[PDB]
RNA sequence: AGACCUGAGUGUGGCAGGACUACCCGCCGAACUUAAGCAUAUUACUCAGCGGAGGAAAAGAAAACAACCGUGAUUCUCUCAGUGAGCGGCGAGCGAAGAGGGAACGAACUCGUUGCCGAAUCGGGUCUUACAAGGCCUUGAGUUGUGGCACAAAUAUCAU
């Protein structure tokens, strides 16, 4: 709640920045396969528990 | 006959013989620029950082995660030949450690935001 | 010679000098360590010609080993399935104290090349082996070529693979002839040898 | 009971994260990692478990000092 | 526009490091632009602004490792030089045997490559 | 049903199909063709590399040991001490230009040995030995 | 081993000399001493020289 | 009031652990199954378990086979041989070896003993183009034996 070690402060830090669309810029580049993120979670969903 | 007051046998105390001090383990290169450039790496421009430049005397930026208060202020008189006084900093919720600095009142932030064209 | 001499007390090993000899120092050797580094060996006629020179280097060790057989590792007391393995207390173990000695001085001494062991007392409780051990890596080994192939890395832990005379002792090995026509090289080399399904192209 | 109603009653931690395999199985109370018995010097690895095996082998991570060495060794050098 | 490595190696460790320092100066305010405005001129400058770094921290450090080499690297008595510039070789290459022995033999085994030696005879 | 079949004694009792569970212990030879190929390969360079010399060495006759076989002649390996002591040569001498020794056969028959050591002065014949 | 029934054969070396000859005995083999790797090299030196 | 012996302490110089494991080596080791039941047996000297190396490992230079007109390290292969061997509730089942044709193979060697030597050895230096198959200083190990040489009542050993 308010306590979380800073290691895995440093872990929920890199899913919040994972959690970010793919930008349109990538899906116009030659021959990509993306065209969703695909990885995105949702708090309520999936839980990380790290 | 030596002499033992004792009901034990504690090992008796022999000649300690320092460490040679071995050279280095390392040969890369280092200077002042890199001690204080990777400290403050870049300042902060939001509806809160620009708030608390003209109406304090603070300024923010974002500091490498793994710096120090003290080293915060040193990098500054380093990079921005101006003092801090309050270094507030906190770990932000992306892993980048957000630093506050007061700039001692004698050194106005607004004119450093304009000098480092923030 | 001085070794004629030697051999030949140790020969007669159950007379009451040599038992005496072996009766004081079965009593220190109960009152140190499992494993012992000694700065000379024991027998010295043994040892030097299970391959130990005085040279730097070589280096000799006391291992203990208690005796009797070993008992089966079953929860309780308890082993379950086919009564063949039934008893719990009457297994042999498959590997001879000597091996077992020179095993233990492996694991722990994981520096040194343990070469050969040999028989130095035993009371009824104990038995110690002094292990002949070598530092592969004391320029004098390197550097003499009696003992520099201990020095390449097939070597590191020979005595952990039945490869020390103890070990070919209770691989069957040291039998030739038809003794050991399933023993060779090994018993599962054998065993393969045996018991590949060969399917030849042109059947 | 022993359903949604004893789901209730979850609110401790058996396993955080284990420093060594990185993941989330390092029981607190006993402290050691369930899937790679950290503070073990050995890893665990059991050849029931070959798939786990293979989810745990080299080159399954980045494997950074040997796609360097084995190219060094496969050209000569060391 | 940035530094030239041709003409960087002929500089010294006291000239790179204000060589250095001034680079760095650049890319620190290169990331202050990078926050506020796009400025892709006055950006778009980083990435060769900080292979420039790069390319001088190399240089830098290609020459005190020679420096510390021309100097361990010696006939000097004792001669343990750090082993971070040991001439690297795998764990077991260098524990294995050196060239000066496993070709090393004992007497009574040179002397019948002298008596015995091998011949390189033909048939006919 | 069965009748009149050979009782079978097929042997295939001990997991030797590599199932999903056994690994297996079968020995396919499809790699024969790639050995013959190998194998005369090397040969042909080792021919190459050892010469001028012959690539095979010499060997003796000798008889092939039981009833059976008393009457057929082979090629055993290494001569004896006593061929070559009856042709000059010493056998360190003689196990360094070609001629392979065997210090355990025992030349039980003076018949044995006289068949080989007149093959050897064939070989002592036919054999240059340019020096060094 | 003061205690026990040290066998005859062993005892041999639990009866001495005295100091009355021992130290004329060291004394003959002090003086017939080897050559000291230093008397030794440089006395099959002058085998050469 | 010192040597030696047996142990320590840190100083240097190193090493070991860990990963990988298909193959390989040691130990350990089942059961399901088959026997139309099942306990011997079979599965299987297998799986799992512990340990350990290599590019192969292991084995290897006869305390071997044979009984012949004899063969001659190991390994591997075809074969002997699913065996008129043999083991086996002599049931289910199991089950080799010599020989033979091959592959490979310039494949052999060195300690200890023995005799003759007895520090000629080893290590730290140093000197030399790094030369440590050497020079020349070294108690520092070592005589509780490092190293050298010879191979049999038959040879020729042994020194200039
Ligand atoms: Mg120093
Ligand atoms: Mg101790
Ligand atoms: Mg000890
Ligand atoms: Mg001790
Ligand atoms: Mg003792
Ligand atoms: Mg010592
Ligand atoms: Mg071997
Ligand atoms: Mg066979
Ligand atoms: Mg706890
Ligand atoms: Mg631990
Ligand atoms: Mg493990
Ligand atoms: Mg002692
Ligand atoms: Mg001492
Ligand atoms: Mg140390
Ligand atoms: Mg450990
Ligand atoms: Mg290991
Ligand atoms: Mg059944
Ligand atoms: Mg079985
Ligand atoms: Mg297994
Ligand atoms: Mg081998
Ligand atoms: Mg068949
Ligand atoms: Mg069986
Ligand atoms: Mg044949
Ligand atoms: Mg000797």
């Amino acid at each position: 709640g308010r306590f979380k070690p800073l290691a895995v402060k440093k872990k929920y830090a890199k899913k919040m920045n994972q959690n970010k669309p793919v930008p349109y810029w990538i899906r116009l580049r030659t021959g990509n396969r993306i065209k969703w993120n695909e990885k995105r979670r949702h708090w309520r969903r999936t839980k990380l528990n790290y | 006959r030596k002499s033992y007051t004792r009901p034990q046998f504690r090992r008796p105390h022999t000649y300690r013989k320092p460490a040679m001090a071995k050279p280095s383990n390392r040969v890369t290169v280092e200077s002042k620029d890199i001690a204080a450039f990777s400290v403050i790496r870049y300042p902060l421009t939001t509806d809160k950082a620009m708030k608390k430049i003209e109406e304090n005397n603070t300024l923010t930026f974002i500091v490498d995660s793994r710096a120090n208060k003290t080293e915060i202020k040193k990098a500054m008189r380093k990079l921005y030949q101006v003092k801090a006084v309050k270094v507030n900093t906190l770990i932000r919720p992306d892993g980048l450690k957000k630093a506050y600095i007061r700039l001692s009142a004698a050194h106005d932030a607004l004119d450093t935001a304009n000098k480092i064209g923030l | 010679g001085a070794f004629m001499y030697l051999n030949e007390l140790w020969k007669k090993k159950s007379s009451d000098v040599m038992r005496f000899i072996q009766r004081i120092r079965s009593w220190e050797f109960r009152h140190q360590h499992t494993v012992v580094r000694l700065r000379r060996p024991t027998r010295p006629e043994k040892a030097r010609m299970l391959g130990y020179k005085t040279k730097q280097g070589f280096c000799v060790f006391r291992v203990r080993v208690r005796r009797g057989g070993r008992k089966r590792p079953v929860h309780k007391g308890i082993t379950y399935g086919k009564p063949k393995t039934s008893g719990v207390l009457g297994m042999k173990l498959n590997k001879n104290n000597q091996a077992v000695a020179e095993q233990r001085l492996g694991k722990r001494f994981g520096n040194l090349r343990v070469l050969n062991s040999y028989w130095v007392n035993m009371d009824s409780t104990f038995k110690w082996y002094e292990v002949i051990a070598v530092d592969p890596m004391c320029k004098t080994i390197r550097r003499d070529p009696r003992i520099n192939w201990i020095v390449n890395s097939v070597h590191k832990h020979r005595e952990q693979r039945g490869l020390t005379s103890a070990g070919r002792k209770h691989r069957g090995l040291r039998h030739k002839g038809h003794k050991a026509s399933k023993l060779r090289p090994s018993y599962r080399a054998a065993w393969r040898r045996n018991n590949r399904i060969v399917f030849l192209r042109k059947r | 009971t022993k359903g949604t109603t004893s789901m209730g009653q979850r609110h401790g931690r058996t396993h955080i994260l284990c420093r060594r395999c990185g993941r989330n199985s390092y029981h607190v109370q006993w402290e050691r990692c369930a899937a790679c018995a950290y503070p073990r010097a050995s890893r665990r690895r059991y050849n029931w478990s070959v798939k786990a095996i293979k989810r745990r082998r080299t080159g399954t991570g980045r494997c950074r000092y040997l796609k360097v060495v084995n190219r060094r060794i496969a050209n000569h050098f060391k | 526009h940035h530094m030239k490595i041709k003409d960087l190696r002929e500089k010294s460790k006291d000239d790179l490091l204000k060589t250095l320092t001034e680079y760095k100066k650049e890319l620190s305010q290169l990331r202050v632009v990078q926050q506020t405005g796009g400025a892709e001129t006055r950006l778009g400058r980083i990435r060769p602004i900080r292979k420039s770094i790069a390319r001088i921290l190399t240089v830098l450090n290609q020459n005190e490792r020679s420096n510390l080499k021309m100097f361990y690297a010696d006939r000097k008595l004792r001669c343990k030089t750090p082993k971070v510039l040991r001439a690297k070789l795998t764990h077991r290459r260098r524990l294995a045997l050196k060239e000066n022995e496993k070709n090393r033999k004992t007497s009574r085994q040179m002397r019948q490559a002298h008596k015995f030696p091998k011949r390189v005879y033909a048939v006919k | 049903p069965k009748g009149n079949n050979a009782i079978p004694h097929v042997h295939q009792k001990k997991h030797w199909n590599p199932c999903s569970s056994q690994k297996g212990n079968v020995k396919v030879f499809l790699n024969q063709p790639a050995q013959k190929h190998r194998r005369r390969r090397l040969r042909l360079l080792k021919a190459k590399k050892v010469f001028p010399r012959p690539l095979k060495a010499l060997r003796p006759q000798v008889n092939c040991p039981t009833v059976r076989h008393n009457m057929k002649r082979r090629l055993g390996r290494g001569f004896s001490p006593a061929e070559l002591k009856a042709a000059g040569l010493n056998p360190q001498y003689a196990a360094t230009i070609g001629i392979r020794v065997d210090s355990r056969r025992k030349n039980k028959s003076e018949e044995g040995m006289n068949v080989n050591v007149q093959r050897l002065k064939t070989y002592m014949s036919k054999l240059v030995l340019f020096p060094m | 081993q003061r205690r026990l029934k040290v066998p005859p054969a062993l005892n041999q070396f639990t009866k001495v000399l005295d100091r009355a000859s021992r130290n004329e005995a060291l004394k003959l083999i002090k003086k017939y001493a080897p050559e000291t790797r230093k008397a030794r090299r440089e006395r099959l030196h002058k085998a050469a020289e």
